[PDB]
């Protein structure tokens, strides 16, 4: 997988990681989803995150996001 | 993972909102990608280009802008440009202000002491124009005048333009237009649909930021299905048809694994989504009527090329930013020889006319059957012959289409029920639209009683629904279906000819319009201090 594709995936990740701390929180995911007109619950946000969060710390980092995208 | 649906739509909407934001979403290196050649690299173009006024200075959008720039450097020519702009304004002016704007055009341009008198339009033709102004003026009043204006411009002004820096600059844009179109020209976004020989996805020209749809026809899949001639035919019809109501082709190119059609992106999504994923199934008769009228116009445009569409179904009708529709997928369209019938059992279950199901010979009639299906389904929120997601055998659907009467609810006005039953007449010889007047018979049906088709075809009626530019009117990306991989298939040198015939690259008028729309033309079309020659136009050296 090319550096091109990694860089694009990184830009997509930065669309969620709005503070750039390297993680996607439920708060950040909820902000994106509400900009799509959805109204997820805190538990729905946690479920979606947990599906991607491999090491179980409750947020998504860029390696986990990349594994999902590829 | 569910997050993928969110990522796909968030990324697509970021691209659609003018990219990252600045450069309008153009690549950071877009001026390098579209860098003009030095004028000395255009010699062959200069030698081979056909010096035809009508093409160079009017029908090619960039050539028209460059000829107008040249004219605006000459006081005696800018008056003629002004006059053509006022004629264009007059052509789109409502009929009760027509008289007065025509009067203003007359006194501004066509009297010997008018402030911007244009002497090269015949005084006698002016008097004729004056006389027909005073007795019911119509939109095409000044055509003859405009004609005479172009007839002056195609002579000495044209020949001076050909020797000017503005024609050299046109040759540079034409060089850019013919550069290779490759995978790297574009960036691919989420898949929007599946079918035919591959799938359709949102994509973007990297240099300009302009969004399009990319229909990807997989080479191995074409070869396994022996679909080479079908793929070529779809491309050629798309290129030849130029209709407001059919998706248009802007590029055709090749990849290692695919042949790609680059098409008008339709950001309002498809009508199947609006029927079933926007609240209660179906929508109101006002909407269905408007969409029906525009679909009928699109069918009429295809039938004028003696092309039968054959694939009408809600999925194939798309909505643009303004809420107007276009017919999309032409993979089943066929040109019928003048005066003849064709044979071909093609289409989708529940949408094939009886004469298609029976494998009879047929002409344009299946498209009027399909229009009947579309109106029925828009109003009812259901196929005429299949329950919404009814687990029903295709044999049973075929049986119902051949044998059973479709049933109408309270949702149908008497006129809507009438036009549906007349279009869903099972015997084609008695079907609405299939008589002498062809589409004209449909246009005067009382279902369309309050539809002015002339204003619709001129784009003067507002659609009843305008899509949210920040919404994705499409199934989530994980829910798009997918072909299985093609197997034991081997691309040869024997397909190379076919590929070369298909991969003709940019389509000239859509490409120049893309450059204008994205303001790549405005931002790149610059000169030196005080309008002097920039180095790329300066013959002396780079
Ligand atoms: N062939 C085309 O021009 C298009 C097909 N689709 C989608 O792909 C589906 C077909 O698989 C349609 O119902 C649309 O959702 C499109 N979506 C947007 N623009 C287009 N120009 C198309
Ligand atoms: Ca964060
Ligand atoms: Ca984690």
């Amino acid at each position: 997988l090319t550096e091109e594709q990694i860089a694009e995936f990184k830009e997509a990740f930065s669309l969620f990681d709005k503070d750039g701390d390297g993680t996607i929180t439920t708060k950040e995911l909820g902000t994106v989803m509400r900009s799509l007109g959805q109204n997820p619950t805190e538990a729905e946000l946690q479920d979606m995150i947990n599906e991607v969060d491999a090491d179980g710390n409750g947020t998504i980092d860029f390696p986990e996001f990349l594994t999902m995208m590829a | 993972m569910e997050l993928e649906n969110i990522v796909a739509n968030t990324v697509l909407l970021k691209a659609r909102e003018g990219g990252g934001g600045k450069r309008k979403g153009k690549s950071k290196k877009w001026k390098e990608i579209l860098k003009f050649p030095h004028i000395s690299q255009c010699e062959d173009l200069r030698r081979t280009i056909d010096r035809d006024y009508c093409s160079l200075c009017d029908k090619q959008p960039i050539g028209r802008l460059l000829f107008r720039q040249f004219c605006e450097t000459r006081p005696g020519l800018e008056c003629y440009i002004q006059f053509l702009d006022s004629v264009a304004e007059y052509e789109v002016t409502p009929d009760e202000k027509l008289g007065e704007k025509g009067k203003k055009i007359m006194t501004k341009y066509l009297t010997p002491k008018s402030p911007v008198f244009i002497a090269q339009v015949g005084q006698d033709l002016v008097s004729q124009t004056e006389e027909k102004l005073l007795q019911k003026p119509c939109k095409e009043l000044f055509s003859a005048c405009a004609q005479s204006v172009h007839e002056y411009l195609r002579g000495e002004p044209f020949h001076e333009y050909l020797d000017s820096m503005f024609f050299d600059r046109f040759l540079q844009w034409k060089w850019l237009e013919r550069q290779p179109v490759t995978k790297n020209t574009f960036r691919q976004y989420r898949v929007l649909g599946k079918g035919g020989f591959g799938e359709v996805c949102a994509c973007q020209v990297r240099a300009t930021g302009k969004m399009y749809a990319c229909k990807r026809l997989e080479k191995k899949r074409i070869k396994k299905r022996k679909g080479e001639s079908m793929a070529l035919n779809e491309k050629q019809i798309l290129e030849k048809v130029n209709s407001q109501f059919v998706v248009n082709l802007a590029y055709a190119y090749e990849t290692k694994d695919a042949l790609c059609l680059v098409l008008t992106i339709m950001n309002g999504g498809d009508l199947k989504f609006h029927i079933y994923n926007m609240g209660n199934p179906g929508f109101e008769e006002e909407r269905a009527l408007f969409y029906a009228a525009e679909i009928l116009c699109g069918l009429e445009d295809l039938h004028h090329e003696n092309t039968v569409y054959r694939d009408l179904k809600p999925e194939n009708i798309l909505l643009d930013d303004y809420g107007h529709i276009r017919i999309s997928d032409l993979g089943l369209a066929v040109k019928i020889p003048e005066g003849d019938l064709i044979r071909g059992r093609v289409g989708t279950v529940g949408y094939m006319a009886p004469e298609v199901l029976n494998n009879q010979r047929y002409g344009l009639s299946p498209d009027y059957w399909g229009l009947g299906c579309l109106i029925y389904e828009m109003i009812e929120g259901q196929s005429p012959f299949r329950g919404r997601k009814e687990k029903v055998k295709r044999e049973e659907v075929d049986r119902r289409v051949l044998e059973t009467e479709e049933v109408y609810s309270h949702k149908f006005s008497e006129e809507a029920k009438s036009i549906c039953k007349m279009l869903l007449t099972k015997d084609a010889k008695q079907r609405l639209g299939c008589q002498e007047e062809e589409a004209a018979e449909v246009k005067r049906h009382p279902f369309f009683r309050n539809m002015n088709f002339k204003r619709l075809e001129a784009g003067m009626l507002d659609p009843p629904f305008v899509p949210d530019p920040r919404a994705v009117y499409c199934k989530d990306v994980l829910d798009i279906e997918q072909f299985s991989t093609v197997k034991g298939v081997n691309l040869d040198h024997t397909d190379d000819d076919f590929y070369s015939k298909f991969s003709t690259g940019s389509v000239s008028i859509p490409w120049q319009n893309e450059m204008i729309e994205t303001e790549c033309f405005k931002e790149l079309n610059v000169f030196g201090p005080n309008g002097t020659l920039p180095p790329d136009l300066n013959r002396n050296h780079p």
